[PDB]
């Protein structure tokens, strides 16, 4: 049979089957509660809309994401979305196909530990095996060598690989990622006066940001540029009107990505982290490292990141070596891709966890040699 | 340079390869078919008595199995070489694969054309 | 590669392949007609094995085509 | 080559829809007499899908290359057979393989340059810019006249 | 048939069927095992990479050579660099060729007899015979008299011979070579604030200890030099930038091969082994073994070296003899094609230890007549 290739991750659930280019079903992964008191009887109102449901009924409905910061912190919430993804997404039993999800690296073993019980028990699949997010984005670019930026919604990681040897010691995990640019453009829009506040109207906060911002080459020509000219406001329809118009907040949002002391993070950016990952590998690879930097997640979609990278490694980087930036077209579902075609090998068909060896030796198999 | 004059070009040069295959190929069919006419070692099969007749074909069952043997020393050099091929193969793959590995996969399905249903 | 088992195998083979013939168990003309099943069988054998050859030297020419590139890459 | 096969394939399910109803909608009749026998690009037009456009121009120019001018039954397969993938699809890579084995029947370690000068020979193609261009820069892909197994095995890849 | 001319060597092995002029395929002697996990499925790793192979990638490797001074420290990787080269560099089966190896003098006896007794019983070769590394020096400088200096990169040892009879009591074998100098060259290295300690890192300080080290005419006079002025200072690039600038380590490095108390060792240089040699030889062939002395191996390629040990030896030496150093610029090859000339002689094409003769007397017959 066919295998399902879901990718849990934090902010947009993408699964879909194995063998083909795009995920069948992307949707935000929100559990939401009705919060008021609700006096028309009969209307059928269930008691908590999760996924794209809860997106249109918004306006009474107080959303919380299951997952933090890859970690998971609301198990009951998560089994739910789980349950909807198999059953209303995709309408295939889990009784009858195998199962790869996918984990941000240094995570805590009990989120997989319980993943692992949760999928066996409950939902009762054949056979399930976890993958390191950064891996399979290396998978889809087609190559075997390579430093790849996974820059998602709730933390941003960065694996180097060479030649399929990964090294675990060079992997440089930063806390940083969309959640936080969202939360910091919200802050800095009460600059102009519009306050969002409502847990509902982060998501509105959330489409400005994509819609809107975008990544300066460089930081202060831009910031000296927005304050003489009007050239760069741009402005916005909110969901009932009253337009709004972004200033200088359009690039000092993503911006955030490359001096993380705005938001008060110590660490350096994320121009930073890549090359002291790459300097703590050997003195051999690095050149391949240079040459082969890829990016992927849903947050390196900035217009225009693929060059202030560029420009910000070759600054730190020796002269003499050549820096190149991969940025495939298709980066928000690369990991996803990358995870069809790992889940379509035939050398991989004998490491999924098979549910006898589950019941030997319990939940504890994952971190074992089917890792 | 002309773009035509390179289609017609190549076009005619590989038909006319793929008709000296096809000429090769017949042309080993007759090496193959005369290899084995000339193989075959004619017996003088009457006028011996019975016990003779069982010897001899003892004979051929023991050079039978030789030759099968040689044969077999023969099919395991050249799975040597099968297998040297595929590492050679694995070496180019995972030179050019390193860019092009996941090529093999299963595309264009429902999501291209069912749109509207949602 | 430890040609001891080979040959083991080898030899397994044969003696296997040794389909021994008894003696008034056949007809005189039926053991003519095993003779030529044999004869047609191992000329059969041989045709293959000339193609084994044929795509054996074939296999040689991608060693000397590919090693030859590996050279060209450094 | 492969064609007649790709024609005869034609009779299937998917393309035999696709080309009922191509008929139905937009190949009709009633028109001021322009002569559509140019249809081609108006079935382009109307398919909503283009494919790649090397089945267009192989259509376009070797269907009539006598200047027929004018499509038929088979050749509404031809053109049915360009809009979905009934394509050879590079023919076979073992065609190519043994077809590079041949070549080196002498076992150069790579097909030598005469090799393709004696098969443009037996083609009897006239050479023209591109002829002996080509050639040499295949050979010359490193451009440094030295041609190895994988540049003509890309060169002669991709094509039917 | 022909002959298979192998020479183990420490550091480079040297092959090459008998007659030609050059070793067919020199690659270096070292196994690298991966040492990190690896994720990639089905990248096609193996799980020793031997020769060439593990010198690009080395990167992820932990290379390891099988020679240390000269004897054989691991039998199983020295029985696949031999099952390498003649599989791999050369092709060609060795059931139908017999094989020469070559062994330094005044090696262990458990070494050579295991060496046979692979040849004879893995590889299964028709016959083959041991050689002094020195005579085949000799052999190919045309001479046959003179003392040879064959510093190799295991151990260096002086075998003088006169009219062709070789004098065993007068071979000098020091265990300095060019490892040794190239553990020095990377220790002397850290004054300026390069490190390098990876196994891999070795090879680079080899690297620059070939491309930039040469020895001095005279020591104190550019010691003094390098420290006033600045026009020795060489620089190199490294294999990821951040070139690197030697000073007077350039010709510190090979100096050890005069002073050995550099690394500790208490001999006397190989300008004073070759004088004590010539003196333990008899008086009336003393002039001869003046006026024919060979260099031959790797080490002595460093440019000046002709020219620094003759004025040494000059100086021990008696005013009225002539001392001539023959350095010929085939000098790394020179045991090779001396051992192709060997072997491709008829009057020698007796003296193989024929495979008969192994199986009447054991490994034990290497000793016996058939030296
Ligand atoms: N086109 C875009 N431009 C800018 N930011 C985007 C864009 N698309 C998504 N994002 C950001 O990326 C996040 C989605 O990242 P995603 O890759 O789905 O995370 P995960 O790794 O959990 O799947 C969203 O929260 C959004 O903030
Ligand atoms: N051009 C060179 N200049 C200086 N040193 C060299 C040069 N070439 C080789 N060497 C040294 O000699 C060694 C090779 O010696 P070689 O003669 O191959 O040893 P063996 O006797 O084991 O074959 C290398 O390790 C290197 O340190
Ligand atoms: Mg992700
Ligand atoms: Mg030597």
């Amino acid at each position: 049979t066919t295998a399902l290739v879901c990718d849990n991750g934090s902010g947009l659930v993408k699964a879909g089957f194995a063998g083909d280019d795009a995920p069948r079903a992307v949707f935000p992964s929100i559990v939401g509660r009705p919060r008021h008191q609700g006096v028309m009887v009969g209307m059928g109102q269930k008691d908590s809309y999760v996924g794209d449901e809860a997106q249109s009924k918004r306006g009474i409905l107080t959303l919380k994401y299951p997952i933090e910061h890859g970690i998971i912190t609301n198990w009951d919430d998560m089994e739910k979305i789980w349950h909807h993804t198999f059953y209303n997404e995709l309408r295939v039993a889990p009784e009858e196909h195998p199962t790869l999800l996918t984990e941000a690296p240094l995570n805590p073993k009990a989120n997989r530990e319980k993943m692992t019980q949760i999928m066996f028990e409950t939902f009762n699949v054949p056979a399930m095996y976890v993958a390191i997010q950064a891996v399979l984005s290396l998978y889809a670019s087609g190559r075997t060598t390579g430093i790849v930026l996974d820059s998602g919604d709730g933390v941003t990681h960065n694996v180097p690989i060479y030649e399929g040897y990964a090294l675990p010691h060079a992997i440089m995990r930063l806390d940083l990622a969309g959640r936080d640019l969202t939360d910091y453009l919200m802050k800095i829009l009460t600059e102009r006066g519009y306050s969002f506040v409502t847990t509902a109207e982060r998501e509105i906060v959330r489409d400005i940001k994509e819609k809107l911002c975008y990544v300066a080459l460089d930081f202060e020509n831009e910031m000296a540029t927005a304050a003489s000219s009007s050239s760069l406001e741009k402005s916005y329809e909110l969901p009932d009107g009253q337009v709004i118009t972004i200033g200088n907040e359009r690039f000092r949002c993503p911006e955030t990505l490359f001096q993380p002391s705005f938001i008060g993070m110590e660490s350096a950016g994320i121009h930073e982290t890549t090359y002291n990952s790459i300097m703590k590998c050997d003195i051999d690879i690095r050149k391949d490292l240079y040459a082969n930097n890829v990016l992927s997640g849903g947050t390196t979609m900035y217009p225009g990141i693929a060059d202030r990278m560029q420009k910000e490694i070759t600054a730190l980087a020796p002269s003499t070596m050549k820096i190149k930036i991969i940025a495939p077209p298709e980066r928000k579902y690369s990991v996803w891709i990358g995870g069809s075609i790992l889940a379509s090998l035939s050398t991989f068909q004998q490491m999924w966890i098979s549910k006898q060896e589950y019941d030997e030796a319990g939940p504890s198999i994952v971190h074992r040699k089917c890792f | 340079i002309s773009a035509s004059r390179k289609l017609q070009l190549k076009t005619l040069m590989l038909q006319i390869a793929k008709q000296e295959m096809e000429r090769e190929a017949e042309e080993r069919r007759g090496e193959k078919g005369r290899v084995l006419r000339t193989r075959c070692q004619p017996l003088e099969l009457d006028g011996l008595g019975f016990e003779e007749l069982q010897d001899l074909c003892r004979q051929l069952h023991a050079r039978v199995d030789k030759v099968d043997e040689e044969r077999y020393d023969v099919e395991a050099k050249v799975t040597k070489n099968i297998t040297e091929i595929a590492d050679l193969t694995q070496k180019i793959y995972d030179l050019r694969g390193k860019f092009k590995r996941p090529t093999l996969r299963r595309v264009r399905i429902s999501a291209d054309a069912m749109m509207q249903a949602l | 590669g430890k040609r001891q088992t080979e040959r083991e195998k080898k030899k397994k083979i044969l003696a296997e392949r040794r389909k021994a013939l008894a003696i008034d168990h056949l007809n005189e003309d039926q053991l003519r007609e095993k003779a030529k099943e044999l004869w047609q069988s191992i000329h059969n054998l041989e045709a293959e094995k000339f193609d084994l050859q044929e795509k054996f030297k074939q296999q040689k020419y991608e060693i000397n085509v590919l090693r030859n590139r590996i050279n060209d890459n450094q | 080559d492969d064609i007649y096969k790709a024609a005869v394939e034609q009779l299937t399910e998917e393309q035999k829809n696709e080309f009922k109803a191509a008929f139905d909608i937009f190949v009709l009749g009633a028109e001021d007499g322009c002569i559509s026998t140019k249809e081609l690009g108006k079935v382009m037009r109307m398919l909503g899908q283009n494919p790649t456009p090397e089945e267009l121009q192989e259509m376009i120019d070797e269907v009539d290359e006598d200047g027929s001018g004018t499509v038929d039954f088979d050749e509404f397969l031809v053109m049915m057979v360009r809009c979905m993938k009934d394509d050879s699809k590079g023919k076979s890579e073992e065609e190519l393989s043994d077809l590079f084995r041949m070549f080196d029947k002498n076992a150069d370690g790579y097909i030598d340059l005469d090799e393709l000068k004696m098969m443009l020979q037996a083609t009897g193609e006239t050479i023209t810019e591109d002829d002996i261009e080509e050639l040499m820069k295949d050979g010359d892909k490193n451009n440094d006249g030295r041609i190895d197994y994988d540049e003509f095995l890309e060169f002669m890849k991709g094509v039917e």
